[PDB]
């Protein structure tokens, strides 16, 4: 099936640039028109711009042109995004979408970038160890820009599992809990590794977590 | 650029119910818009085109319908699964535009949490700082009242709250109450516990530990 997967967010200074990727499979990206949409944190769906096949079409939202300049590569299959001078009204998760019909049928999970003066930090792992049904965790502490993604035993556990929105600290860093309800008889039987990417600061930590 | 308008810009609804939302455009845009929902922490997904076009693999339930400035998006029978914010989006002209979208919430049942306390890690107490953590587990609604005890006494200290968006399958939430302590501070104390009130609960639940056992 069609998959679109954006890549490089992370934290960028104020007057700053970056490169998006967006690769792609499932499909001849060669034939496609590919586009550029961004969501604020909490906010609406902003259109960026779009880029016809052979890139001789391309068309922009006019009160970003400035900020943003769309390209692509079509032996890669590849969609890029360069970002040119950011500010803090552009920090956002930006996805790359497939245009089809004037609809937008395929979007990635998207990538976010945090416009900010601050420093990237990764995350400590902590284990959040239990004593008919039990509950066990990770707690993903002090990092910094968003976000992490929390997996259990490498995306082989999904029910019950509950990966809390981060919480900004007294610090300025972020931290977060991802928890999992088990059966109790489990506990001396299953075991439990939460997975965490923390892909701003390049972090990738694997916590087996025991009663 | 056509202004996209959305109505109401949330709204909460219960499982069976008849849900309509309406978007206007700033001018005609003939028939060309779009639907999108978005599932919380996912990217919105395709639902209507051209007005009224189901896409391919959408329930029957969803239906649009208008022309030139007004349009509807209706959801015959409400599901557990349809708990999003649901965007409008014409593509008559360029630059593309989205309504500012409806956040569509659940009405349920009560449904009481499901308490747990956890007890900061020997990993994280020596690096010098101590986090406990108390669970809310499934509980409806969102509305919850979590104390922190230290050896039977409140403790007022820093305490932070997270919440989930409602649950796509039973339509709860789930929250944690995280005490961050100096290690120096967690020491002073020997029983951790973590009171909750909630209105599924006839009298409050503690859960606790005690610190070295
Ligand atoms: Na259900």
């Amino acid at each position: 099936e069609v998959q679109l997967v954006e890549s490089g967010g992370g934290l960028v200074q104020p007057g700053g640039s970056l490169r998006l990727s967006c690769a792609t499979s499932g499909f001849d990206f060669s034939r496609y028109w590919m586009s550029w949409v961004r969501q604020a944190p909490g906010k609406g769906l902003v259109w960026i711009g779009e880029v016809n096949p052979d890139s001789t079409s391309i068309n922009y939202t006019p009160s970003l042109k400035d900020q943003f300049t769309i390209s692509r590569d079509n032996a890669k299959n590849t969609l890029y995004l360069q970002m040119n001078s950011l500010r803090a009204e552009d920090t956002a998760v930006y996805y790359c979408t497939r245009p089809n019909y004037y609809a937008m049928d395929y979007w990635g999970q998207g990538t976010l970038v945090t416009v900010s003066s601050a420093s990237t930090k990764g995350p400590s792992v902590f284990p959040l160890a239990p004593s008919g049904t039990a509950a066990l965790g990770c707690l993903v502490k002090d990092y910094f820009p968003e976000p992490v993604t929390v997996s259990w035993n490498s995306g082989a556990l999904t029910s019950g599992v509950h990966t809390f929105p981060a919480v900004l600290q007294s610090s300025g860093l972020y931290s977060l809990s991802s928890v999992v309800t088990v059966p109790s008889s489990s506990l001396g039987t299953q075991t439990y590794i939460c997975n965490v990417n923390h892909k701003p600061s390049n972090t990738k930590v694997d916590k087996r977590v025991e009663p | 650029d056509i202004q996209m308008t959305q109505s109401p810009s949330s709204l909460s609804a219960s499982v069976g119910d008849r849900v309509t939302i309406t978007c206007r455009a700033s001018q005609d845009i003939n028939n060309y818009l779009n639907w999108y929902q978005q599932k919380p922490g996912k990217a919105p997904k395709l639902l209507i085109y051209y007005t009224s076009r189901l896409h391919s693999g959408v329930p029957s339930r969803f239906s649009g319908s208008g022309s030139g400035t007004d349009f509807t998006f209706t959801i015959s029978s409400l599901q557990p699964e349809d708990i999003a914010t649901y965007y409008c989006q014409q593509g008559s002209t360029l630059p593309f535009t989205f309504g500012q979208g409806t956040k569509l919430e659940i009405k349920r049942t009560v449904a009481a949490p499901s308490v747990f306390i956890f007890p900061p890690s020997d990993e994280q107490l020596k690096s010098g700082t101590a986090s406990v953590v108390c669970l809310l587990n499934n509980f409806y609604p969102r509305e919850a009242k979590v104390q922190w005890k230290v050896d039977n006494a409140l403790q007022s200290g820093n305490s932070q709250e997270s919440v989930t968006e409602q649950d796509s399958k039973d339509s709860t939430y789930s929250l944690s109450s995280t005490l961050t302590l100096s290690k120096a501070d967690y020491e002073k104390h020997k029983v951790y516990a973590c009171e909750v009130t909630h209105q599924g609960l006839s009298s409050p639940v503690t859960k606790s530990f005690n610190r070295g056992e």
